[PDB]
């Protein structure tokens, strides 16, 4: 019932897109911090339906490793989405280029990523753009999956549909997305998590594109793990990566079997 | 908005 600025002090722009902006807002009376996605509803004709879907999906989310959705408001043709603020920023900025991060930190983060992704898959949601730039850290360095702008429901009441839409970010996309006209959602998300783990352990992406026409991807398929990034990765997490970055999605490891992996369950001294 | 149709599953 009050103009936005009267209840909220805007502190900083967290990010911007064709969508609009994401801002850090502090409540003037409670002093609580919130991220606010701001969407100009007049940009593009598909804006109402896309934001309807995103709001619905965000209403489904309730997990400690997924950005929480507090609610939505609209002023004129401006739509606000109020979201949990993650003051630690992007997981991307914890990855030292060509180095990565200490193996116990990468294991902890990977545990939290797996918890969030398997939660999403359990309720039938696929995120479809998992990468370190979309994985945020709260003030205690707990990981949170963020930005469900590309997400959709692939399964409900044990009825699953195959996806066909080309989306994501090439270094993180699974090869079947390039090769097949239709594909299951869950192996695609598992593949992108494996790329994220590679980046955390080695500080670099293994290939620009998951294609035979990419030399580094062919090297991986030829098991040339004396090359970077694999040379930087201890053999236990590398064995996990060998099970995840499997080209054939029907032979790719699932998350239940990732939970049984030896490195995944190894206590790591910091 | 429509989970019974898997959103854009239409
Ligand atoms: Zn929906």
């Amino acid at each position: 019932a009050v103009p936005f600025v009267e209840d909220w002090r805007l502190v900083q722009t967290l990010g911007e897109g064709a969508y609009g902006e994401v801002q850090l807002a502090v409540n003037r009376v409670t002093e609580e911090a919130v991220a606010v996605k701001i969407v100009d509803m007049k940009r593009a004709v598909d804006c109402p339906e896309n934001i309807k879907k995103e709001i619905c999906i965000n209403k489904m989310l309730n997990h400690e490793n997924v950005v929480k959705f507090y609610g939505h408001r609209r002023e004129g043709n401006i739509q606000y989405l109020f979201l949990e603020y993650c003051s630690g920023g992007e997981l991307f900025d914890r990855i030292e280029p060509d180095i990565g991060m200490p193996e116990p930190d990468a294991q902890r983060f990977f545990h939290q990523l797996m918890a969030g992704v398997v939660y999403l898959h359990g309720i039938g949601i696929t995120h479809r753009d998992i990468k370190p730039e979309n994985l945020l850290l709260d003030e205690r360095d707990n990981l949170k999956i963020s930005d469900f702008g590309l997400a959709t429901v692939f399964r409900y009441n044990n009825r699953e549909r195959l996806l066909n839409k080309m989306c994501g970010t090439l270094p993180y996309v699974a090869p079947e997305l390039l090769k097949r006209r239709e594909f299951h959602a869950e192996p695609v998300d598992v593949w992108s998590c494996g790329i994220v783990l590679t980046a955390m352990l080695a500080g670099e992406l293994p290939w620009d594109q998951p294609s035979d026409s990419c030399q580094e991807y062919s090297d991986w398929k030829e098991k040339k793990t004396y090359l970077n990034p694999w040379k930087k990765i201890d053999s236990a997490p590398l064995a996990l990566l060998h099970k995840i970055l499997v080209e054939n999605p029907s032979a790719r490891i699932t998350i239940p079997d990732i939970k049984k992996d030896r490195w995944y369950n190894k206590p790591l001294k910091k | 908005e429509e989970l019974l149709n898997l959103c854009s599953g239409k």
